[PDB]
RNA sequence: AAACCGGUUGAUCCUGCCGGACCCGACCGCUAUCGGGGUAGGGCUAAGCCAUGCGAGUCGCGCGCCCGGGGGCGCCCGGGAGCGGCGCACGGCUCAGUAACACGUGCCUAACCUAACCUCGGGAGGGGGACACCCCCGGGAAACUGGGGUCAAUCCCCCAUAGGGGAAGGGCGCUGGAAGGCCCCUUCCCCGAAAGGGCUGGCGGCCGAUCCGCCGCCAGUCGCCCGAGGGUGGGGGCACGGCCCAUCAGGUAGUUGGCGGGUUAAAGGCCCGCCAAGCCGAAGACGGGUAGGGGCGGUGAGAGCCGCGAGCCCCGAGAUGGGCACUGAGACA
C-alpha cells in the first residue's frame, strides 16, 4: 500500500544532536572556511563522506574474493573523483576519510584555490553569476563536485 | 483490451519508465503474448524506422514488413522465435533469434535461408481421414498422412519451407546433437546435448547442454534441436 | 463390489468377479504405487473406474473411518517462524476418498492423490497404503 | 439457461457448520443454471433448440412419444413407442408425473426398456431393451 | 555514532515510570524570490445530497434512397437522414461488503467455454422475406410514438450437402505420467453451415442519355462457412501463507458422507429423491471485533515495531439499499 517518495539526502550527514558546543564550533569553522551557504550544504558533504567510508566498511567485511572484482574500481572511482590521492592505498586507509577532501572538490572551493577569485565569497558569486566556465560551457553551480580531469578545465568567461 | 506499460512483458526493449501508461498490445496472433514482440514495437523499438506510433502504423499499413513470407499489416501482430521478417523497399532479412542480451533479437540471414523455419514440434493430434496434425512451438500446424506422423515425435524439430508447405527435413530429439534454449535464464546458449534425466513428466526432464567445457542445464520444454554439431540455419 | 486376491496383481490385468463382471487395474501413471490387494466394481475408483488423478501426491495418517467410502486424514508439516527463529510443527485435517479394494484404519499412514472434487469436501483420493511404494529412480544417461 | 433462480454458486457454510460472510453481492451469470427441461410423455415429439454458454446450442425434447431403443440380443435399433414409465428409481415423483430421466424404465412396444440417454441434455430417449 | 541526559533522598546505590534530543505522515500558525525532477492533493471525514457542461465511436471498400457540381460511356466528386457490421463486458471512479479459494506463492481442469487474430485441410449450390431513412398523413406538453406506400444489403429465413451430438459394440493407431479423450469401423435417433459478399483491373454480352446498371468468366485483394490445434479472455479446483479476544466451549442438521438423478460450458449438497450419522472443536470450533489482499512504505546499527497497506502497479468488490432479467463470445451491464 505503500508509495515510495524521495527522501532528504543529507540526512546522513546531519547529527541528532546539533547542540552541541564543541560539534558547533567545528562545523562553524568549516562552513566559515568553505563559505557553504547554510548547515545542509555541510551535512550534505558529511553523507557523502559517510557513504564512501561504509562503501569501504562493507568491501571490507566482504570475503577476499567477493572484495576482488570491486576494490580495485571502488579507489579507481575515489582517484577520480579526486577524494583521494593514491588509487593503490590498502582499502582500511579508505576508513580515515575526512569530509575536508570532499569539500575541496566544490566548484567555489577550486574556483578560489586555483585563484580565480580574491576571495572564497568571491568565488561562489563567480560560479553563480555564470562567468565560470568548464571545458566551454557554463556551471552555475558552486556545489558541483569537479572531477580530476574536469579540474584543469576550469576558466573565467 | 489494453496492455500497461507495468505488465508489458520485462524482456522488451522497451524503457519500464519513460514513456506513456500503455504499451501496444500484440493481437492474439501465432504465438504467446508473453513471448512475442508486436510488429509496430519491432518497427519502431528495434529497428528505429518509425519515431511513432502513427509513423510505425503508416509504413506497416503500406504492406512494406513481410513475416513469415506473408505481408503483414497488422501492427499489433506478434513476432516471436524463429519468425523471418522481411523488409521489402529495403530487402533485408532478419531472424528472430535467441540472444543472451536482448533475450530475442533480429538478426540477418541470408535470402536462401530466408525460405526455411525450424519449427520445435510441439504435439499431434489424429484428424478426420485417419491423418496427422503436428502442432508447432509458434501454433502453426501440418497435416500429414499417419505413416509420416508415427516417426515424428514430440520436441523433435523440422525445417520447414514456408513457401513450399512442406517438411524439408526431421531433426529427432537425440543425445549429442546441436541444440538452442529458447526460454527462461540459460536463453541463447548453443551447445551439445549431452546429458538428460527423465523425469516422470517428459517436458519438466532435465537438460545439459556443452559447449567444450561450458555446461548449462535447463529442462527439456526450454531446448530446440537446431540439427548436429553444425547448425542447419544461421541462428547466431 | 469388491473382491479380494490371495495375491497381489499387476498394472494390466483383468479379473473377472463373481458377478461376471471383468475389471482391467487401470495404470494411473504412478509408477511408484502398486496396485491394491482387492478389486472393487467402483466407476470412481482411479484403479478400477474412470477417476483420473493429477501429479500431486501427499502423505497422510488415517484419523477416522466412519463415513461410507471416505475417512478423515490429518495433514502434518513444519513451518518456519523467521523472528524466533524457530519452527512449529503444524497440522491440517482432511477429507479423502478412500476406495473400497483400499482397507484403512485410524493410525495407518497412506498416500493420497489429488483429483477433480468429488463431494463439498473431497477433493483427494486414497492410491494406495505406505507399504504399497515402491522404489522409483529417474533414468541418467549421459554422452561420454 | 443462466438463471439467478436456479444458481448454481457457492454456500455460504463452512464445513464446520457455521456460515461465513458473503464475498460477492450480486450473483455471476456464468454460474447461473436453469430449470429442469426433461421430456413429459406426450402425443408427438416436439424439440428445440436452444442457444447455451458461447453460443453453442442444446436440443431439449419438450415432448417424447418414440424411442431409440437397441435390443443388444439381436444387436438392432428400433425406433418404438413409449406406452408408459413403469418407474424413476431417482425420483419417483418424475414416473408419476409422466417426466423421462436418464436411469428411468418405459414400457415401449419392444417392450420394458432404461433410459440410456440425458433426454434433457440430449433431446432424444436412447433406450436399452431389459 | 551500536550514545545518553532531567526528576523520588538530608545525602547513596537501585528499581520503575514520565519527559528531552532525531526521522516520517496528517492538520494547523508566522513567513515565503526563482528554477528543475516527480504517477502529490475530499484518502486519513458521509458509499452524504446534487444545478450545469462534457465524458464511445467508427465504417460509403456491406446497403438502398435523396440532394448539389462534373462527364459521357457505363459513372467522378461532395453532403444528408438512415439500415447494417464491429466496439461500447476495455478504458475512468471509489473502498461499503468481505476473515473468504477474496488475496499471495506453487500447481491443475483427463471436468470447461471463448467473437476478434494465426496455421493446416476442406466448402461457398437453390430459393424466399421483412423493417428503417424516405413520401402522404399524423398523435403527444414533452418524452415518445401510430397508419398507408416504397428501394436495398455482409439484414432475416427455408432447402440441399458438409458437419455435429446422444446411446451401444469393436480396433491396429494418436496424444499423454495415466484415457471417459482423438482417429478408424458398425447401428439407430437427433440437430444441422456459409456472404463469393465488397473492391480493382481485363474480357464478353444484355441494356439506354427517361442510362449511367445487370449479367457470365479470369486474376488480385479484403472477406464468409466447417474440422483440428494455437492465441487471448474467462469459469472452476487444489496445497500452503498472512489479524484480536475464552469476561466467547461446545457448534452443525443439507449439516458430513454414499447412491441415483437434474441443471451447467463444465466437477461439486450446486440442486433434487432415497440411505446412514456423520462433520468441526481447547493444535481453539462456534461467537464477537476489526479489516479489502499483495508489490510495497516509515522507523531503527540490527533483530524488530508500525501501516502514514492514502496517492503508483496487480487482484477483489460496488455503482442510493435490495433483487431479477434481455442482448451478446463475454454482463445479470
Ligand atoms: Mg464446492
Ligand atoms: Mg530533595
Ligand atoms: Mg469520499
Ligand atoms: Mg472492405
Ligand atoms: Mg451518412
Ligand atoms: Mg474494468
Ligand atoms: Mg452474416
Ligand atoms: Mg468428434
Ligand atoms: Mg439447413
Ligand atoms: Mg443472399
Ligand atoms: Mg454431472
Ligand atoms: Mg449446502
Ligand atoms: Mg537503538
Ligand atoms: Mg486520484
Ligand atoms: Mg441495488
Ligand atoms: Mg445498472
Ligand atoms: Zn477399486
Amino acid at each position: 500500500g505503500g508509495l515510495k517518495k524521495p527522501k532528504k539526502k543529507y540526512l546522513a550527514g546531519k547529527p541528532k544532536k546539533i547542540w552541541n558546543k564543541q560539534l558547533l564550533l567545528e562545523e562553524l569553522q568549516l562552513m566559515g572556511e568553505y563559505g557553504l551557504r547554510n548547515k545542509k550544504e555541510l551535512w550534505l558533504a558529511r553523507a557523502r563522506l559517510k557513504w564512501i567510508v561504509r562503501r569501504a566498511r562493507a568491501l571490507l567485511s566482504m570475503t577476499a574474493e567477493e572484495r576482488a572484482p570491486l576494490e580495485v574500481p571502488f579507489k579507481e572511482k575515489l582517484y577520480k573523483m579526486g577524494f583521494i590521492e593514491d588509487p593503490n592505498v590498502p582499502l582500511d586507509r579508505i576508513l580515515s576519510l575526512d569530509v575536508r577532501a570532499i569539500l575541496e572538490r566544490r566548484l567555489q572551493t577550486l574556483v578560489f584555490r586555483m585563484g580565480l577569485a580574491k576571495s572564497i565569497h568571491h568565488a561562489r558569486q563567480l560560479v553563480v553569476h555564470g562567468h565560470v566556465l568548464v571545458a566551454g560551457r557554463r556551471v552555475t553551480s558552486p556545489g558541483f563536485l569537479v572531477p580530476r580531469e574536469l579540474e584543469d578545465k576550469i576558466t573565467i568567461e | 483490451v489494453h496492455l500497461r506499460k507495468s505488465l508489458a512483458p520485462y524482456w522488451w526493449p522497451i524503457p519500464r519508465k519513460a514513456g506513456g501508461v500503455w504499451a501496444v498490445r500484440p493481437s492474439t496472433g501465432p504465438h504467446s503474448l508473453e513471448y512475442s514482440l508486436p510488429l509496430a514495437v519491432v518497427v519502431r523499438d528495434v529497428l528505429r524506422y518509425a519515431k511513432t506510433l502513427r509513423e510505425a502504423r503508416y509504413i506497416i499499413s503500406r504492406g512494406y514488413i513481410k513475416v513469415d513470407g506473408v505481408v503483414r499489416k497488422d501492427y499489433k501482430f506478434p513476432i516471436g522465435l524463429m519468425d523471418v521478417v522481411e523488409i521489402v523497399p529495403t530487402g533485408e532479412i532478419y531472424r528472430v533469434v535467441p540472444d543472451e542480451a536482448k533475450y530475442y533479437d533480429l538478426k540477418p540471414i541470408p535470402s536462401s535461408e530466408a525460405a526455411l523455419k525450424p519449427l520445435r514440434v510441439e504435439g499431434k493430434t489424429a484428424v478426420s481421414g485417419g491423418r496427422i496434425q503436428l502442432h508447432f512451438h509458434d501454433g502453426r500446424n501440418l497435416i500429414l498422412p499417419p505413416d509420416v506422423g508415427r516417426q515424428i515425435k514430440t520436441f523433435d524439430t523440422v525445417v520447414y519451407d514456408l513457401e513450399n508447405k512442406a517438411i524439408k527435413t526431421h531433426l529427432p530429439l537425440r543425445l549429442g546433437q546441436l541444440a538452442v534454449v529458447t526460454h527462461g535464464g540459460n536463453i541463447g546458449f548453443v551447445g551439445q546435448f549431452f546429458e538428460v534425466v527423465w523425469t516422470l513428466k517428459r517436458r519438466q526432464s532435465v537438460v545439459a547442454l556443452r559447449k567444450g567445457e561450458e555446461v548449462r542445464r535447463t529442462i527439456l520444454d526450454y531446448i530446440m534441436v537446431i540439427g548436429t554439431e553444425a547448425p542447419v540455419v544461421k541462428i547466431s | 463390489t469388491v473382491v479380494k486376491l490371495q495375491s497381489r496383481p499387476k498394472v494390466g490385468d483383468v479379473v473377472t468377479l463373481p458377478d461376471g463382471k471383468k475389471v482391467e487395474v487401470k495404470n494411473i501413471g504412478v509408477p511408484y504405487v502398486l496396485p491394491p490387494a482387492a478389486v472393487c466394481d467402483d466407476p470412481l475408483c482411479p484403479w478400477h473406474g474412470h477417476l483420473k488423478i493429477r501429479l500431486k501426491l501427499l502423505e497422510v495418517t488415517v484419523e477416522k473411518v466412519r463415513m461410507h467410502k471416505a475417512a478423515v486424514v490429518t495433514h502434518e508439516w513444519v513451518h518456519y517462524l523467521p523472528k524466533y527463529n524457530r519452527y512449529e510443527r503444524r497440522r491440517r485435517r482432511m477429507r479423502v476418498r478412500v476406495p473400497e479394494c483400499i482397507e484403512v484404519k485410524p493410525g495407518d499412514k497412506v498416500i493420497i492423490a489429488e483429483t477433480r472434487p468429488l463431494s463439498k469436501t473431497i477433493a483427494w483420493v486414497v492410491i494406495g497404503k505406505k507399504e504399497d511404494v515402491v522404489e522409483w529412480k529417474a533414468k541418467h544417461e549421459t554422452l561420454p | 439457461m443462466k438463471l439467478g433462480a436456479f444458481y448454481k454458486g457457492g454456500d455460504l457454510v463452512k464445513p464446520s457448520g457455521g456460515k461465513k460472510g458473503r464475498v460477492r453481492k450480486t450473483k455471476k451469470k456464468a454460474l447461473g443454471g436453469g430449470p429442469p427441461q426433461i421430456p413429459k410423455l406426450g402425443e408427438e415429439d416436439i424439440r428445440y433448440v436452444e442457444r447455451v454458454r458461447g453460443g453453442n446450442h442444446k436440443v431439449r425434447l419438450r415432448q417424447a412419444r418414440y424411442a431409440n431403443v437397441y435390443i443388444p440380443k439381436e444387436r438392432r435399433h428400433v425406433k418404438a413407442k413409449i406406452l408408459s414409465i413403469v418407474s424413476s428409481p431417482s425420483n419417483p415423483d418424475y414416473a408419476r408425473r409422466n417426466y423421462i430421466v436418464k436411469g428411468a424404465i418405459i414400457q415401449t412396444e419392444v417392450g420394458k426398456a432404461v433410459v440410456t440417454s440425458r433426454p434433457g441434455q440430449d433431446g432424444v430417449i436412447n433406450a436399452v431393451l431389459i
